[PDB]
């Protein structure tokens, strides 16, 4: 938990970025954003890490392509490799072009700010991964899907690089190893936003400094706003809600999508997966105004609360899984005003048992067991984070049973 | 600060006492003035505020 | 690698006096309210909602304002949650004064 | 300039003849009926306007 | 121990089955075999008999079924307030329901579920004026609301004529995030055009020609404000439809003209004499399969059908006739 | 700032 490097708030500091109650700090993992001092709650919004336009990227979402604080120079030959992309599909791939131009170009804030950037022995990202490792993963739409994902950038790195290069087109990837630590970069820490320039409203893809540093977690504390006159970005603590003198300050990556596959692509994996389940089918349904009133889980599923003033510490068993699992299952209802039937035979036992029997302790591969967790084996930066993703994946499996099962023994008070 | 009749004395009023000054709601004398000698003339000047929300004619007195 | 690390952060000196004549020449509040202004897209919109606040001030408290210029007090208020320690009503003192009145130039 | 004025022998029955009606609402009729709508011009003055 | 609960589970299941056939002391006695052994019923029992009762629509007899459960302590549970306020709403009990939503407020529950219910069941039953007041005082403060209610209420008051009731909850609507498109304005503009004065539901047209993409105006909106200009009872009138022709002629890609469109224009253009322009359009009602049936209408509105017959005589059209 | 209108909620 120690603090950064001096030189980490310079260098932009001194090109107008100024944050006011917090300092990153340098343990090994990524930088991370951990607050000082107290703020106590709040009205509307208290503003942090102001970021200005100028220490960006931010190429278009849509055609033309354009670059606000302008990189690529008039005529250069590196925008007809951008135009000739493909649009909509890849937007990691002009990014990375970006990232690779603002590397060589002259002294520009990306040339130094590469060094706290994760190196290809660093990152977690699965498209600097090998074959074998990627085989060491319980799934295989996954697979299939990263494995022509780390093609479809080899393919995208001949067709520009191919022996004939002039030498501003080469010298920016002399190998198709450091282009894949660009398009890692470029899938790990890019955000789409609308930004507001002058009379242009626009949807760009966007890489913020200082901002990416910001780490995850599925209960967010913290908003992205563009103010429109002095073109900055700056992250807002979330209105009433305290913060403490050193804790972690989270903003979420994704939110009303998951199903940890695509998370998963976009970095590390998940850990409580407030979003993912398993299909279960196998039985007919179970009850819906049962599951959500056991642990006094609030309905509405876009927006589903615990009600943390709900009995005498009633249970410390609430997690991402209990609010995941507890709306991606049958969940009859029927007219919502039923007897709510005790019908054990029915609407309880044998049916989740089933379920039970549906998630037979993992029955669909079991390539390993509880043998696996915890092998104490950290290495390459990507192993041991596809084991992460099995521990993970097997980990929301069990907590689920485990749920379903305390749910179906308390049924009756 | 001009024609009101009535306002003059209550901005006085809750100037003297303190409190939120409130928007006035009938025109100035000089507006009655003005639909006065248009009246003498033998011609009409009617306000109206037909309603948003009820269509209703709320048609003022002057 | 870059040489200019701190030619370009050397502290500026002998500020202590322009620090001064900026706070009794309203000049806190005027960089203060474009500073508010600096995300609102309609400027009139924003100046309604401040009176509205001062009005709701007035109502609910009214038997402090006359002296405390309530608009101030809700400028203080919205600039008081970033930070900005910004004096309640920014209220002036007169630190020195065994007098009843300043000259005032 | 913005208006045009209704020229003569351009009766019809919704613009009689020496009206001055705008330019949108000549040239958006004109689209959709089929009299003898016949407006000129009017570079009105900024006193006439 | 396992023998206690699997006791507890055997009249747990039968006990349901006294609310399957609506008993009301056939579930207390199941609930007395337990208060005579010892058996605390647990808030899920103590609420099956809450059920009993209101499937049998008894009004007081369910408050009776709860007005033991804060004597006894038990806190009741979020099905328990559930269900009443789904009666209540369903009878059109208007401050029953508040009751209810009192509770919750002392016991750290959410309202916006039994809100949510209680304001969509007072529509299922014709309490209209208890629909508004229901969900205008809720959503008045911080209450988001689905948006299938709001739909609900904007088309189900313009549908009876409630504009006052309807502009407030569109108003309240766009408060909490949600943008209003074509769909709440060809509800407003329904009432808007059926009220003599022409120039207020132009003042919604304009609110949506030069609006945002989804907001635009529909072949519906144009009906409406074309039929807001042909029947006011004073002043000029031909022009501004002439506009709208012109607007609607311009957006065509977009825009395709219906029968009501004809039918409109066939008695804007006939009620002035511009019948030429009539019988350009009647034509193309011509081919619609309505007939004029529509364009007659009942005998009201100056029964439009005898003004294209009678007009066309006395003018020299008879062929066409 | 006649233009609108506030309405606070």
């Amino acid at each position: 938990m120690n603090l950064a490097d001096p030189d980490f708030y310079k260098i932009g500091y001194v090109r107008s970025f100024r944050a006011y109650g917090v300092e990153f700090r340098e343990g090994p993992d990524g930088f991370g954003v951990f607050a000082s001092k107290d703020i106590e709650p709040l009205r509307r919004a208290r503003m942090i890490m102001e970021i200005p336009l100028e220490l960006m990227l931010t190429i278009s979402k849509r055609l033309p392509w354009m670059f606000f604080p302008d990189i690529v120079p008039v005529g250069h030959p590196i925008f007809d490799i951008i135009n000739s992309t493909d649009p909509k599909t890849d937007w990691d791939l002009r990014l990375a072009c970006l990232l690779l131009l603002a590397f060589d170009q002259e002294d520009n804030f990306w040339q130094l700010y590469g060094d706290f950037l994760p190196s290809a022995d660093e990152c977690t990202s699965l498209l600097l991964a090998t074959e074998e490792d990627l085989l060491e993963l319980q799934d295989e739409s996954l697979e299939l899907t990263m494995r022509e994902q780390q093609h479809r950038c080899l393919e995208f790195w001949e067709k520009n690089w191919h022996s004939a290069a002039p030498l501003k087109i080469k010298r920016l990837a002399r190998d198709p190893k450091i282009f894949m630590w660009a398009a890692s970069i470029a899938q790990t820490r890019c955000i789409n936003m609308e930004m507001r320039i002058g009379a242009l409203i626009q949807d760009a893809n966007v890489l913020v400094p200082y901002a990416d540093m910001l780490n995850h977690s599925f209960q967010p504390n913290c908003f992205f706003h563009w103010r429109f006159k002095d073109r900055m970005l700056e992250v807002m603590i979330n209105p009433g809600s305290r913060i403490k003198k050193g804790e972690e300050m989270t903003v979420n990556y994704l939110s009303g999508q998951q199903n940890n596959i695509f998370m998963q692509r976009f970095g590390f994996s998940s850990a409580v997966n407030p979003w993912d389940a398993i299909c279960f089918s196998g039985d007919s349904r179970i009850h819906l105004d049962t599951f959500l009133s056991v642990f006094n889980i609030t309905g509405l599923r876009q927006e589903y609360y615990y009600n943390s003033k709900s009995a005498k510490e009633g249970d410390s068993f609430v997690d991402g899984a209990v609010i995941a699992a507890a709306r991606t299952l049958p969940t009859w209802s029927d007219r919502d005003v039923p007897i709510i039937p005790s019908v054990e035979r029915k609407a309880a036992k044998e049916l989740q048992e089933q379920c039970h029997e549906i998630l037979a302790k993992y029955p669909t591969t079991a390539k390993q067991d509880q043998q696996i967790l915890d092998a104490t084996e950290d290495g390459r930066r990507t192993l041991e984070a596809a084991i992460k993703y099995r521990l993970h994946r097997k980990l929301f499996i069990g907590k689920v049973i485990d749920a379903l099962e305390i749910y179906q023994d308390r049924i009756l008070f | 600060k001009s024609d009101h009749i009535k306002a003059r004395q209550e901005v006085l009023g809750t100037t003297i006492i303190g409190g939120t000054i409130p928007n006035p709601e009938d025109a100035p004398e000089s507006f009655r003035l003005l639909v006065r000698e248009l009246r003498s003339l033998a011609l009409e000047l009617n306000h109206f505020l037909v309603s948003e929300r009820n269509f209703q004619i709320n048609r003022m007195e002057a | 690698k870059d040489v200019f690390m701190e030619a370009k952060l050397e502290r500026v000196p002998f500020l202590e006096e322009q620090m001064r004549k900026v706070n009794e020449g309203g000049g806190v509040m005027a960089g203060d309210i474009d500073r508010l202004m600096k995300s609102e897209d309609n400027r009139f919109a924003f100046v309604n909602e401040i009176a509205a606040e001062a009005t709701a001030y007035v109502n609910n408290n009214r038997d402090e304002y006359g002296h405390k210029k309530a608009i101030h007090h809700v400028l203080s208020n919205r600039m008081n949650d970033a930070g900005f320690a910004r004096p309640e009503a920014y209220l002036e003192t007169e630190p020195f004064s065994p007098g009843p009145t300043y000259l005032k130039e | 300039t913005s208006k045009v004025l209704v020229s003569e022998d351009g009766m019809s029955n919704v613009f009689l003849p020496g009206e001055l009606i705008g330019l949108f609402r000549a040239e958006r009729t004109g689209r959709a009926l089929e009299e003898a709508i016949c407006y000129r011009a009017t570079l009105l003055g900024i006193t006439r306007a | 121990s396992a023998a206690e609960k699997g006791l507890r589970l055997v009249f747990m299941e039968e006990l349901m089955s006294k609310a399957r056939n609506r008993d009301a002391i056939g579930v207390s006695d199941v609930i007395y075999d337990m208060i005579v052994a010892g058996l605390t019923p647990g808030p899920r029992s103590y609420h099956g008999l809450v059920v009993a009762h209101v499937l049998n629509a008894d009004e007081e007899g369910a408050m009776k079924s709860l007005r033991r459960e804060l004597s006894v302590g038990l806190v009741p549970l979020h099905e328990t307030f559930v269900a009443l306020v789904r009666l209540f709403g369903s009878k059109g009990r208007a401050t029953r329901g508040l009751e209810i939503l009192a509770a919750m407020e002392k016991l750290n529950y959410d309202i916006r579920k039994a809100w949510l219910v209680l304001v969509e069941e007072l529509v299922r039953s014709n309490h209209l004026e208890d629909a508004n007041k229901v969900f205008l005082k809720g959503a008045k403060g911080g209450l988001r609301a689905t948006d299938e209610i709001y739909d609900l209420m904007i088309e189900e008051d313009c549908k009876s004529g409630d504009h006052s009731n309807a502009l407030t909850i569109a108003y309240e609507m766009e408060a909490a995030g949600r943008m209003a498109t074509t769909f709440h304005f060809n509800c407003l503009l329904s009432v808007q055009a059926n009220c003599g004065i022409p120039e207020v539901a132009f003042a919604t047209f304009e609110n949506m020609e030069f609006g945002e993409d989804y907001m635009k105006p529909d072949t519906e909106t144009y009906n409406w404000v074309i039929q807001a200009y042909t029947r006011a009872e004073s002043y000029d009138r031909v022009q501004d439809v002439a506009e709208l022709l012109g607007l609607m002629v311009e957006d065509h890609k977009r825009l395709q003209p219906n029968m009501r469109t004809h039918v409109l224009l066939v008695e804007c253009f006939t009620k002035y004499c511009v019948i030429r322009e009539a019988i350009r359009h009647f034509r193309a009602l011509k081919n619609f399969e309505g007939g004029t049936r529509l364009l007659h209408s009942q005998g009201n509105f100056g029964d439009p059908l005898s003004l294209y017959l009678r007009a066309l005589c006395r003018e020299g059209r008879i062929e066409e006739l | 700032t006649g233009f609108k209108g506030f309405v606070h909620h």
